[PDB]
C-alpha cells in the first residue's frame, strides 16, 4: 500500500480528500458545520429532528426506493453529530457507490419535509428521547453544558419538552437554505477513486453569527438514584490550541478510561487519592469537551448519596496540590504515552480514521498526518502542565449536580 | 371539436347534480385504501372546509331540500386539490408493485 | 478497483507451532498498532458442576499478583507502558487480549506469559475477589438480557454440563477452595489448547522469536462428548418489571457445514430490529414492517450462536405484554416462508447483507485478531473471506429452504420466557404454529 490520500479545497468552499485503500469497505463521509451552536431560540431541538429525518423523500427518490435501494446494495447509512458537526456516512463495498453517492446527495441538497412524515417524527422525537435519557449520563452532560454557557452552545442534542410537535417544515427549509452551504462542508472517502469523487461533488451541490460568552453556576437535578453523579468544569481554550492539548495532558495527568478492566488503575493518582479520601467503592473520571471558538475542563464523579461532598472535596484538594508543584516530569511522559495510545487507537478502523480526518480536514481547512501530531504531542513541556492546573483552579467554576443532593457543596464549601 | 367538447363537459357537470348542493370533485370521491390515505395526508382548512360542505350536503339531502338558485357552484370555480395527493398514492402503490416485481 | 482484487488484496495469517503444542498465528498492518492475545479453549463445559465458574475465577485472580510482580507492579508496567488489557470467557472459550503499541511488545509478551503460567493466589484476593463476584451477581442480576440467554441456555441442554452458566452457583462460590483453583489451572490448560494470535503492526518473524523467548519451555503433557439437546420451556412469571423478554431457539449445527452461511443467508433475510430505526414503514423484512405497521415490538434479532460443532439457532424479542401472540404468529410466519416459499431477490439481498456485515464485522485489529484465535479454535486453522464469497455464490433459494426444511421444521424448540409473559401461548400453540399445514 503505497497510496496516500488526496486534498481539494474546491473554490466555491468545500473539502474534499480521497483515500484507495485495498481494504473491501467503501465509506462516505459527509460533515458539515450545522451543530447545536448555530440553532438557537426559535429552532429549539431541530438538530435532533434534522438528526431524525435520515429517511424523508427526495425530490428524485421517493424515502421508499431509498430505503429499499440502501438495504437492497446492503449498504449501511448513519446520522451521527455532536454541537459543530453533523456527520452523514454511508459504507458498502467497492463497486455500488454511485447509487449511494446519488442517494445522499439527494437527501442533502433536496429534502421535501412532508408533513406526515414530520409529524410521525414527533412521535419518534419523543421514543428518541426517551431512548436517550432513560441513560442519565448523558442527562448529566447535557446540564452541564447547560450551565456552561449562557448561549447556544447550551442548546442539547435534543428536543425540550413544550417544543415536541410544533416544529414547522418551513423552519426547516430555511435552516437548510441558509446552513447548507458549500464551505461548510467536507467530504471524505475511503476505499474509492478521487475523480468520481471529485466529478459527482461538481454535479450535484451547486449551493454557493459569533462565539459564545461564559455564564458559570451549577444546576441541580434532585432525582435519587443511589448514586451522586458531580461534574465540576471550568473553561478551558479554543480547539487544537496549545493550550488545550496541556490540558489534554493534564487529563491524562489525572485520569483516563479504565485500562485494566476488572483491575484497579494504581498509576491514576485521582483514584489512589479518594481511595486514601473515602474507602467506599466509587468513581472518578477526568473531562474535556473541545469547540472551534472554547473548551470545557473537569472532571465527573458517580458516588454514594452520603459520600459525594468528600470525594468531590478529596479531588479538588488532589488537583490543587498537583497545581502546586507535586508532579513527577515521568509521569508527564506517561501522559504523553497514554495521549499517543488513545489518539493511535482510536483511529485504526476505518470509522475512527474518518471521523479524525473529517474533523481535522473541517477544523482547520486542510490536512495534517497524524506523525507529526504524535511530534506536537512530544513537543509539549511542563509549566503548560502547571500553568492549565492553576487556570483550573482559579476561574470561575461550573457545576451540574444530580442525584440524592443532600451532600453536595453548593458555592462556599469547596 | 374542441370548444363544444368543453360544452359537452359543461352539460354533463350541470347535468351532475352537486354543483345544486355545493360539492366540488374532491368531496364525491369513493373511499378505497389509498383515498382514506390521501384525505388523511390533507391540509387543515381544507379539510375543515371539507367537512363542513359534506355535513351541509348530507343535511340537505335529509330534509331534501336542494339550495337556492345563486348559491350554486358553478363550472370551474371548483379547485382539484385531491388529484396531486391521490395521484402521488396510486404512483407509491404501483411504486412498491414495481419494487415487488 | 473490483471485489474479487479486493479479496485478492488481504494479509495472509501466517502460522507455526511450538512443539509443546502450543499454536501461534499472525497477521499485519500497516497502521502503527497491535493486538497480542491468548485463547485458551476453557469454558463451563470442560468444567464440573462443584467446579463451576472456574476458569472465570481465575481472570478475575489474574491480576493480582504473580511469582515475579505484585498485584499493583503489573498494572503499574502496564499502565506505565500504557497498554490496553481485556480478559473474557464464554461457555466454550477463554480470552486475554491486549490491544498493544508498535514499540512496548515484547516486555508485554513477557508480562502475558506471566499471565499464562504463574498466577499466583494470595489469599487476601480471594477473600476480595469472592466478595467481588458476590457485587458482580448482585449487579447483574437485573440486565435481562444475559439473564434470557442463560435461561435459554438451561432449558437448552438440561442436565448436561453446557447448561450450566459462566457463573454458575453461589454456593460454588462460598466455598473456592484454592486447591482445587490450582488444580484446574494446572490441568485445563497447558500442552494442546493455546492459541497466541498477533493482528497488527508487527513482524511475524520476531513474533515467533519473541514466542521462542519466553512462551517456549512451557513443556506440558480428554472430553467433547456429544451434549444432549433437550427442547423444552423455561418461564419466570415476574410481573414487577414493565417489559416482556420472549426468547426462542433450536438446536445449532455448528462449525463443520457449509449450512451454516446458508442459515447465516437466512438471519440476514430477518436477524435485527431496533425500535429507533430511521424509516420502519418502508423496511425489507417483512417482519419488522408490519411489526411497525401494528407497533407490537420494540427489539427482536433472529441470529446463530454456535458451539462446538453444535449451538442454538435462536430468535429473541422484547415487547409488551399485550404485543406477544402476534409478533410470534408473524414470526413463525416468517420462519416458514423462509422454510418453504423463499424467492430469490431476497437472498441475493441477503448474500449481500451478509458480505457487508462481515466487512464490517473485520474491520480494526481486535475483531481480525479474534477472528483469527476462533478460528483456529474451531478448525486448527484460518478461512479467509474470498472463500466465504464463493461458498455466498454457493448460495440459491433452494439450498437455503431446504436447510431450513433440515432445522426448523417440527423441531422441539427451546423457549423461555421473562416478566409479564402472561400472553405468551403454551408450548403446544409454538407446536402447531410451528410447522404449516400450508394454512
Amino acid at each position: 500500500h503505497p497510496q496516500d490520500l488526496e486534498f481539494t479545497r474546491l473554490p466555491n468552499g468545500l473539502v474534499i480528500a480521497s483515500l484507495e485503500n485495498y481494504a473491501p469497505a467503501s465509506r462516505i463521509g459527509l460533515f458539515i458545520k450545522a451543530g447545536s451552536r448555530y440553532e438557537n431560540f426559535n429552532n429549539l431541538g431541530t438538530s435532533h429532528l434534522l438528526r431524525l429525518a435520515s429517511s424523508l423523500t427526495t425530490k428524485g427518490a421517493s424515502s421508499f426506493k431509498i430505503t429499499r435501494g440502501i438495504e437492497a446494495v446492503g449498504g449501511k447509512l448513519s446520522v451521527t453529530s455532536t454541537r459543530e458537526n453533523m456527520a452523514y456516512t454511508v459504507e458498502c463495498l467497492r463497486d455500488d457507490v454511485d447509487i449511494l453517492m446519488e442517494f445522499l446527495l439527494n437527501v442533502t441538497t433536496a429534502p421535501e419535509f412532508r408533513r406526515w412524515e414530520v409529524a410521525a417524527l414527533q412521535s419518534q422525537l419523543r421514543i428518541d428521547k426517551a431512548v436517550a435519557f432513560q441513560n442519565p449520563q448523558a442527562h448529566v452532560i447535557e446540564n452541564l453544558h447547560a450551565a456552561a454557557y449562557r448561549n447556544a452552545l447550551a442548546n442539547s442534542l435534543y428536543c425540550p419538552d413544550y417544543r415536541i410537535g410544533k416544529v414547522t417544515p418551513d423552519e426547516l427549509h430555511d435552516y437548510v437554505q441558509n446552513h447548507f452551504t458549500s464551505a461548510r462542508m467536507a467530504l471524505i472517502g475511503l476505499g474509492v477513486s478521487h475523480p468520481v469523487l471529485k466529478q459527482v461533488a461538481e454535479q450535484f451541490l451547486n449551493i454557493r453569527g459569533a462565539k459564545a460568552k461564559y455564564r458559570g453556576g451549577e444546576i441541580r437535578e434532585q432525582n435519587g438514584d443511589s448514586l451522586v453523579h458531580a461534574a465540576l468544569v471550568a473553561e478551558s481554550a479554543a480547539i487544537g490550541s496549545a493550550e488545550a492539548n496541556a490540558f489534554s495532558v493534564l487529563q491524562h495527568v489525572l485520569g483516563a478510561g479504565p485500562h485494566v478492566k476488572r483491575g484497579s488503575n494504581a498509576t491514576s493518582s485521582l483514584y489512589q487519592a479518594v481511595a486514601k479520601g473515602v474507602h467506599q467503592p466509587f468513581d472518578v473520571s477526568a473531562f474535556n469537551a473541545s469547540y472551534s471558538d472554547s473548551g470545557l475542563f473537569g472532571f465527573y464523579t458517580i458516588s454514594q448519596a452520603a459520600s459525594a461532598g468528600d470525594v468531590i472535596k478529596a479531588a479538588y484538594n488532589q488537583v490543587k496540590t498537583i497545581a502546586q508543584g507535586n508532579l513527577s516530569n515521568p509521569d508527564v511522559q506517561a501522559a504523553k504515552n497514554k495521549l499517543k495510545a488513545g489518539y493511535l487507537m482510536s483511529v485504526e478502523s476505518s470509522e475512527g480514521f474518518l471521523d479524525e480526518v473529517g474533523c481535522q480536514a473541517l477544523a482547520a481547512g486542510s490536512y495534517t498526518p497524524p506523525s507529526t501530531v504524535l511530534q506536537q504531542i512530544d513537543a509539549v513541556a511542563d509549566a503548560d502542565v502547571i500553568n492549565a492546573a492553576k487556570k483550573f483552579v482559579s476561574g470561575r467554576k461550573s457545576m451540574a449536580a444530580s442525584g440524592n443532593l443532600g451532600h453536595t457543596p453548593f458555592i462556599d464549601e469547596l | 371539436s374542441s370548444k363544444w367538447l368543453e360544452g359537452i363537459r359543461k352539460w354533463y357537470y350541470n347535468a351532475a347534480g352537486f354543483n345544486k348542493l355545493g360539492l366540488m370533485r374532491d368531496d364525491t370521491i369513493h373511499e378505497n385504501d389509498d383515498v382514506k390515505e390521501a384525505i388523511r395526508r390533507l391540509p387543515e382548512n381544507l379539510y375543515n372546509d371539507r367537512v363542513f360542505r359534506i355535513k351541509r350536503a348530507l343535511d340537505l339531502s335529509m330534509r331534501q331540500q336542494i339550495l337556492p338558485k345563486e348559491q350554486w357552484t358553478k363550472y370551474e370555480e371548483d379547485k382539484f386539490y385531491l388529484e396531486p395527493y391521490l395521484k402521488e398514492v396510486i404512483r407509491e402503490r404501483k411504486e412498491r408493485e414495481e419494487w415487488t416485481k | 478497483a473490483t471485489y474479487a482484487q479486493a479479496l485478492q488484496s488481504v494479509p495472509e495469517t501466517q502460522v507455526s507451532q511450538l512443539d509443546n503444542g502450543l499454536r501461534v498465528a499472525s497477521e499485519q498492518s500497516s497502521q502503527p498498532t497491535c493486538t497480542v492475545g491468548v485463547w485458551i479453549d476453557a469454558g463451563s463445559r470442560y468444567e464440573t458442576e462443584k467446579n463451576n465458574g472456574a476458569g472465570y475465577f481465575v481472570e478475575h485472580l489474574a491480576f493480582k499478583g504473580t511469582k515475579n510482580r505484585p498485584g499493583n507492579a503489573l498494572e503499574k508496567e502496564v499502565e506505565s507502558m500504557g497498554a490496553h488489557l481485556n480478559a473474557y470467557s464464554t461457555r466454550e472459550h477463554t480470552a486475554y487480549y491486549i490491544k498493544a503499541l508498535s514499540k512496548d511488545l515484547p516486555k508485554a509478551v513477557e508480562l502475558l506469559a506471566d499471565i499464562v503460567q504463574n498466577c499466583s493466589l494470595e489469599d487476601s484476593q480471594i477473600e476480595k475477589e469472592r466478595d467481588v463476584i458476590l457485587q458482580e451477581l448482585q449487579e447483574n442480576d437485573t440486565s435481562m438480557r444475559d439473564v434470557v440467554f442463560n435461561y435459554l441456555h438451561a432449558t437448552a441442554f438440561q442436565g448436561t454440563p453446557l447448561a450450566q452458566s459462566v457463573e454458575g452457583p453461589s454456593e460454588n462460590v462460598r466455598k473456592l477452595s484454592r486447591a482445587d483453583l490450582t488444580e484446574y489451572l494446572s490441568r485445563h490448560y497447558k500442552a494442546p489448547r493455546m492459541v497466541l494470535a498477533a493482528a497488527g503492526g508487527l513482524e511475524h518473524r520476531q513474533l515467533l522469536d519473541l514466542a521462542q523467548k519466553h512462551f517456549s519451555g512451557l513443556s506440558g503433557t480428554p472430553t467433547l462428548t456429544p451434549c444432549r439437546f433437550t427442547g423444552s420451556e423455561i418461564r419466570h412469571r415476574e410481573d414487577g418489571l414493565p417489559l416482556a423478554h420472549v426468547a426462542i431457539a433450536v438446536e445449532g449445527p455448528g462449525w463443520a457445514n457449509p449450512d451454516n452461511v446458508a442459515l447465516q443467508v437466512a438471519n440476514a433475510i430477518i436477524g435485527h430490529y431496533d425500535c429507533t430505526y430511521g424509516g420502519g414503514m418502508h423496511l425489507s423484512s417483512p417482519l419488522a414492517s408490519v411489526a411497525v405497521t401494528n407497533k407490537l415490538c420494540q427489539s427482536f434479532q433472529t441470529f446463530n450462536i454456535c458451539y462446538a460443532d453444535t449451538g442454538l439457532l435462536g430468535a429473541h424479542f422484547v415487547c409488551d405484554h399485550m404485543s406477544i401472540d402476534d409478533m410470534m404468529f408473524v414470526l413463525q410466519g416468517q420462519w416458514m416462508r423462509l422454510c418453504t416459499s423463499a424467492t430469490e431477490s431476497e437472498v441475493v439481498r441477503g448474500k449481500n447483507l451478509l458480505r457487508n456485515a462481515l466487512v464490517s464485522h473485520l474491520d480494526g485489529t481486535t475483531p481480525v485478531c479474534e477472528d483469527i484465535g476462533r478460528s483456529l479454535l474451531t478448525y486448527g486453522r484460518r478461512i479467509p473471506l474470498a472463500e466465504w464469497e464463493s461458498r455466498i455464490a454457493e448460495v440459491d433459494a433452494r439450498v437455503v429452504r431446504e436447510v431450513c426444511s433440515k432445522y426448523f421444521y417440527d423441531q422441539c424448540p427451546a423457549v423461555a420466557g421473562f416478566g409479564p409473559i402472561e400472553q405468551l401461548p403454551d408450548y403446544n400453540r409454538i407446536r402447531s404454529g410451528m410447522f404449516w399445514l400450508r394454512f
